[PDB]
C-alpha cells in the first residue's frame, strides 16, 4: 500500500502545486500542437494575445516586450503553425506536437563482422565520434566531418549489425524512423510531421537518427509515377530542404539503409547529402578469421581444434553466414548430444549449411549498379 | 482479521479522510481524456472531441510508468486536471488479434512424418519451457520457422499440433488482408502487433499462403506496384532491423516461397526448410491406420490393401475419403462403412486435386 | 429453414476496405456475432452469382 | 420526407445521387459521416413508407455501377429505369 500513503504528502503538496496555479486562476486549468489559451486575460503594443483555433484567430505584428511576466493563462504560447514566435517571456516553443516518435535507450549491439570492417568502421567513427573528440582540427585545417552516408548490401548479413553496434558507442540520443510506414495518406504526414523531428534535431543536441527503408522513399522514375507516390517522392525532396538552406553537421547525422546503392533517384544520390558511402561486400578469408573467434569466445570448444582447415571449406561469405555454421553446429550438440564443439561438427556444418542447407535463395546477381 | 484491531486503528482514520480529498479532485464527471506527453514539471495535454483547451498540471495518484503517451486517463471535474488512468483490457482497436484458448492437439494423424516432426520441435518447443543451454554454449537459437509446400497435408497440421504442445500463449495473424488496394496500410498494422504483444513472451505467429509480396528482380526497389513491395519492407525491420529477445516468432507456410525467401529469411535469424514429401509404405500406414482408431468399418476389409498401389494421397486426401465414405454409410444409419465406398471416395479425390505433369521415364 | 438455425449474409465488396482496413477487423467482429448465436449460417455475398 | 405523409399528391425528386458512389472513411466524422448517417436514415424514413404509398422518391444518377448494391433490396429501391441512347 505505497500509493495509499504517498497521496498523504502529495495532497498536502497539491496545494503547494496549486500555489503555482494561484498565479492565474482564470479559465479553470512544453509540448503543444498549436498555441492555445483561454482569452489570455494577462496578455506600439503592450499586451500580447494571440490564439489559433476554430474560434477567434488572432495575429499581432509587433512583440518582443514584457507584458505577461513569463507564463500566462493556458501556459501554451510559442512555436506552432510556424510563422509564430513568442520568445522574450521564457517560451515553451519549438516543442514536439502530437505525433508518433520511436525513442529507445542503449541499443546495445556487440561486434559482428570485423573482417572487411577494419578501416570501414573507422569511416563510421569519423562521422559521429570524430567531432566529439578533437573539433579544433576542423577549424584549423578547414575540413568538416561527413554527415550523410549510405548503406547498401544484402539484408543484414553483418552490415546492419555493424550499424547498430557503432551507434551504441556514440553515447547520444538514438531515434529510429523507417520509410515503409512513412507513406500513410495525408500530405505532410510523411514530410511536415517528420520535419518537426528535423526541426527538433537543431533544438535538442546530441541526437542521432538513422533513416531506414529508403526504398519506400526514394527511387528512380521514368513516367514520373503512376500516382500515389508523389508524396513518397516529395518526402525525398523534403529531406533536401533541411539540408538546402542551412543546417549544422555537428549534432545531426544522416544514414540510409537499402539493398542496392543506385536504386534511388540519381539526383538524390548526388553528393552533399551523402559525403561518404559504405561499400559492403564479401571480404577476404583471413580477415573473417576473427569472426570464428568472436563466436567462440563465449562458446566452449575442444582444445586442439584447427580453424585453418575449417575456413577452407567456407568460400567468401559474410559475418552472419558464418554464425549460421555455428548455429547448426550448436544443433549438432542437441540431437547427436556433443559435450563441446568439435572439429568434425564444424567441418560437416559447412557442407551441411552452405552446401547442404543453403542451396538456392541467396543474393548474388542482384547488385551491380543500376 | 487480526490487524483489524491494532494496526487498522492508525489506518482507517487516514483512509476515509483521503477519500474525501479524492472527492475534491474527482467529483463525478470523471472526464476521460488522452495524455500525449509527460512533462517533468507535471503538466499534461488534454484531448477530447470537444477540442478542449487546458493548461492542466499533473496531479498525484499517477506515476511516470502508469502515464502513457496516448492512453486514456481520468480528469478533474472543474479544472480538468489529470487524476486517474484508464485500464486497458479485452480487444484493442488494432487489427485482428486472437487472445487465448486451449486447443486439444497432439501427434496422431500426422504419424509417420516423425522424421520432420522432431526437427521443428528442436528449434521451437524445446527453447521455450527450458530457457537454458544458451548460457553454456552461447549460440542464439533461431527465431521462427519457414515451411514451403502443400499446406493441410500434415505439414501445416504439424504446426497446429505444436501450438498446443507449447502450453503457453499462441498468436495467429492474418497475412491476406495486407494486400488491400490502399497504399501504406501494410507496414502500419504489422508493427503495432509485435509492439503491444511484446509483454507476453510466447507468441509463435503463423501466416498462411502469401503469394503477393516479394517482388525484387534485378534491383532492390523497382518501378512496379507499390501495394506489394513496400508491405514486405516492414518484415525486414522485425527480423533484422529491430530484433527482440526471442519472444516474437514468425511462421509462414505457403506453396512456393523460393522467389519469396531471400528478401526476408536472412542468414541465421530463421533456419528451417520443410517440403512436402511423398510418403513411403511405412508412412502411409501410420497416417491411415491412426485415422481409423475411432473409426469403425467392415472387419473383412484391410486398410493396407489400397496402400500398396496409390498415387500421392496425404492426410488431407484421407480426411475427405473418410468423410465422403462416412456420409454414404450414415445415410443408412450405420457406424460401419462398406468396401464400395472406399474405392468410390478415392477416385473423386484423385480425379480432381491430384494431377501430374504427365512426365514419364526421365 | 430445415436445419433449425439462422442465416447470416456478408457483403463481399463492402468487406474490402481502404485506409486502415476495417474488413480485417470485420472478420473478428462477425466472429463475435457468430459466437453470440451458435445456430446460424454465414454466407458470402457480392462474390456470388445472381446471373 | 415528413411532408410526403401529410400531402398525398407530392413528388420528391433528388437529382444527381452519384455524388456519393462507393464509400469513404478517411477523417471519419470529418467531411464523411454526413452521408453515412443518411444511409441509416434511408433505412429509417423509408421504413415508415408503404403506409400511405403516396410518397414519390426518384433519384437521378450517372454511373450506376459503383453505387450501393444494398439499395436494390426490395423495400427501398425496387426497379431501376435504364437510360441508354439506342
Amino acid at each position: 500500500l505505497k500509493q495509499t500513503e504517498n497521496d498523504l504528502k502529495d495532497i498536502e503538496a497539491r496545494i503547494k502545486e496549486k500555489a503555482g496555479v494561484k498565479e492565474s486562476d482564470t479559465g479553470l486549468a512544453h509540448p503543444l500542437q498549436v498555441a492555445r489559451c483561454t482569452k489570455i486575460i494577462k496578455g506600439e503594443d503592450a499586451k500580447y494575445v494571440i490564439n489559433l483555433k476554430q474560434i477567434a484567430k488572432f495575429v499581432v505584428g509587433l512583440g518582443e516586450r514584457v507584458s505577461p511576466t513569463d507564463i500566462e493563462e493556458g501556459m501554451r504560447v510559442g512555436v506552432d503553425r510556424s510563422k509564430y514566435n513568442i520568445e522574450l517571456p521564457l517560451p515553451p516553443r519549438i516543442d514536439p506536437s502530437v505525433t508518433m516518435m520511436t525513442v529507445e535507450e542503449k541499443p546495445d549491439v556487440t561486434y559482428s563482422d570485423v573482417g572487411g570492417c577494419k578501416d570501414q568502421i573507422e569511416k563510421l567513427r569519423e562521422v559521429v565520434e570524430l567531432p566529439l573528440l578533437s573539433p579544433e582540427r576542423f577549424a584549423t585545417l578547414g575540413i568538416d566531418p561527413p554527415k550523410g552516408i549510405l548503406l547498401y548490401g544484402p539484408p543484414g548479413t553483418g552490415k546492419t549489425l555493424c550499424a547498430r553496434a557503432v551507434a551504441n558507442r556514440t553515447d547520444a540520443t538514438f531515434i529510429r524512423v523507417i520509410g515503409s510506414e512513412l507513406v500513410q495518406k495525408y500530405v505532410g504526414e510523411g514530410a511536415r510531421m517528420v520535419r518537426e523531428l528535423f526541426e527538433m534535431a537543431r533544438t535538442k543536441k546530441a541526437c542521432i537518427i538513422f533513416f531506414d527503408e529508403i526504398d519506400a522513399v526514394g527511387g528512380a522514375r521514368f513516367d514520373d509515377g503512376a500516382g500515389g507516390d508523389n508524396e513518397v517522392q516529395r518526402t525525398m525532396l523534403e529531406l533536401i530542404t533541411q539540408l538546402d538552406g542551412f543546417d549544422p553537421r555537428g549534432n545531426i547525422k544522416v544514414m540510409f539503409a537499402t539493398n542496392r546503392p543506385n536504386t534511388l533517384d540519381p539526383a538524390l544520390l548526388r553528393p552533399g547529402r551523402i559525403d561518404r558511402k559504405v561499400e559492403f561486400s564479401l571480404p577476404d578469408l583471413e580477415g573473417r578469421a576473427n569472426i570464428f573467434r568472436i563466436h567462440s569466445k563465449s562458446m566452449s570448444v575442444e582444445r586442439g581444434i584447427r580453424w585453418e582447415l575449417i575456413s577452407r571449406l567456407c568460400p567468401n561469405s559474410t559475418g552472419a553466414e558464418l554464425r549460421s555454421v555455428c548455429t547448426e553446429a550448436g544443433m549438432f550438440a542437441i540431437r547427436a548430444r556433443r559435450k563441446v564443439a568439435t572439429e568434425k561438427d564444424f567441418l560437416k556444418a559447412v557442407d551441411k549449411v552452405i552446401s547442404g542447407y543453403k542451396k538456392f535463395s541467396s543474393t548474388s546477381r542482384y547488385m551491380q549498379y543500376n | 482479521f487480526v490487524s483489524n484491531s491494532e494496526i487498522l486503528k492508525p489506518f482507517e482514520k487516514k483512509q476515509e479522510e483521503e477519500k474525501k480529498q479524492l472527492e475534491e479532485i474527482r467529483g463525478n464527471p470523471l472526464s476521460i481524456g488522452t495524455l500525449e506527453e509527460i512533462i517533468d514539471d507535471d503538466h499534461a495535454i488534454v484531448t477530447s472531441p470537444t477540442m478542449p483547451d487546458y493548461y492542466v498540471s499533473i496531479l498525484s495518484f499517477v506515476d511516470k510508468e502508469l502515464l502513457e503517451p496516448g492512453c486514456s486517463v481520468l480528469l478533474h471535474h472543474k479544472t480538468m486536471s489529470i487524476v486517474g488512468v484508464l485500464q486497458d483490457d479485452a480487444d484493442p482497436m488494432v487489427s485482428v488479434m486472437k487472445m487465448d484458448k486451449s486447443p486439444t492437439e497432439s501427434y496422431s494423424d500426422i504419424g509417420g512424418l516423425e522424421s520432420q516432426i522432431q526437427e521443428i520441435k528442436e528449434s521451437v518447443e524445446l527453447p521455450l519451457t527450458h530457457p537454458e543451454l544458451y548460457e553454456e554454449m552461447g549460440i542464439k537459437p533461431p527465431k521462427g520457422v519457414i515451411l514451403y509446400g502443400a499446406p493441410g497435408t500434415g505439414k501445416t497440421l504439424l504446426a497446429k499440433a505444436v501450438a498446443n504442445q507449447t502450453s503457453a500463449t499462441f498468436l495467429r495473424i492474418v497475412g491476406s488482408e495486407l494486400i488491400q488496394k490502399y497504399l501504406g496500410d501494410g507496414p502500419r498494422l504489422c508493427r503495432q502487433i509485435f509492439k503491444v504483444a511484446g509483454e507476453n513472451a510466447p507468441s509463435i505467429v503463423f501466416i498462411d499462403e502469401i503469394d503477393a509480396i516479394g517482388t525484387k528482380r534485378y534491383d532492390s526497389n523497382s518501378g512496379g506496384e507499390r501495394e506489394i513491395q513496400r508491405t514486405m519492407l516492414e518484415l525486414l525491420n522485425q527480423l533484422d532491423g529491430f530484433d527482440d529477445r526471442g519472444d516474437v516468432k514468425v511462421i509462414m507456410a505457403t506453396n512456393k516461397i523460393e522467389t519469396l525467401d531471400p528478401a526476408l529469411i536472412r542468414p541465421g535469424r530463421i533456419d528451417r526448410k520443410i517440403l512436402f514429401e511423398n510418403p513411403d509404405l511405412s508412412t502411409k500406414k501410420k497416417i491411415l491406420g491412426i485415422h481409423t482408431s475411432k473409426m469403425n468399418l467392415s472387419e473383412d476389409v484391410n486398410l493396407e490393401t489400397l496402400v500398396t498401389t496409390k498415387d500421392d494421397l496425404s492426410g488431407a486426401d484421407i480426411q475427405a475419403m473418410c468423410t465422403e465414405a462416412g456420409l454414404l454409410a450414415l445415410r443408412e444409419r450405420r457406424m460401419q462403412v462398406t468396401a464400395e465406398d472406399f474405392k468410390q471416395a478415392k477416385e473423386r479425390v484423385m480425379k480432381n486435386k491430384v494431377e501430374e505433369n504427365l512426365e514419364g521415364l526421365y | 429453414h430445415h436445419t433449425d438455425c439462422k442465416f447470416i449474409r456478408v457483403s463481399g465488396a463492402e468487406l474490402v476496405q481502404k485506409y486502415i482496413g476495417e474488413g480485417s477487423r470485420m472478420v473478428r467482429e462477425l466472429f463475435v456475432m457468430a459466437r453470440e448465436h451458435a445456430p446460424s449460417i454465414i454466407f458470402m455475398d457480392e462474390i456470388d452469382s445472381i446471373g | 420526407f415528413r411532408l410526403a405523409r401529410e400531402n398525398a399528391p407530392s413528388i420528391i425528386f433528388i437529382d444527381e445521387v452519384d455524388s456519393i458512389a462507393t464509400k469513404r472513411f478517411d477523417a471519419q466524422t470529418g467531411s464523411d459521416r454526413e452521408v453515412q448517417r443518411i444511409l441509416i436514415e434511408l433505412l429509417t424514413q423509408m421504413d415508415g413508407f408503404d403506409q400511405s404509398t403516396n410518397v414519390k422518391v426518384i433519384m437521378a444518377t450517372n454511373r450506376a455501377d459503383t453505387l450501393d448494391p444494398a439499395l436494390l433490396r426490395p423495400g427501398r429501391l425496387d426497379r431501376k429505369i435504364e437510360f441508354p441512347s439506342l
